């Protein structure tokens, strides 16, 4: 499948190599932390590569389905 | 300019 790069490139859904057998969408914090809580760095994963503490990464096989919850006028 | 989650363009979101 494919999935969107929000830490690389700006975001598009661009196929990924070998092993991410889905997407993800981490989080954390830009370098300015704003008030818009964490980001969403999504992308192709193996597996929901989530952590435990902040590193709060999800999934999605969906066909572009790393749109994150942002696209919005608000 | 970025992804947060609030808004996906680089005007929104920054």
């Amino acid at each position: 499948i494919v999935c969107h790069t929000t830490a690389t490139s700006p975001i598009s859904a661009v196929t990924c190599p070998p092993g991410e057998n889905l997407c993800y969408r981490k989080m954390w914090c830009d370098a300015f932390c704003s008030s818009r809580g964490k980001v969403v760095e999504l992308g192709c994963a193996a597996t929901c590569p989530s952590k435990k503490p902040y590193e709060e990464v999800t999934c999605c096989s969906t066909d572009k389905c790393n749109p994150h919850p942002k696209q919005r006028p608000g | 300019h970025r992804y947060y989650e609030s808004s996906l363009e680089p005007w929104y979101p920054d």
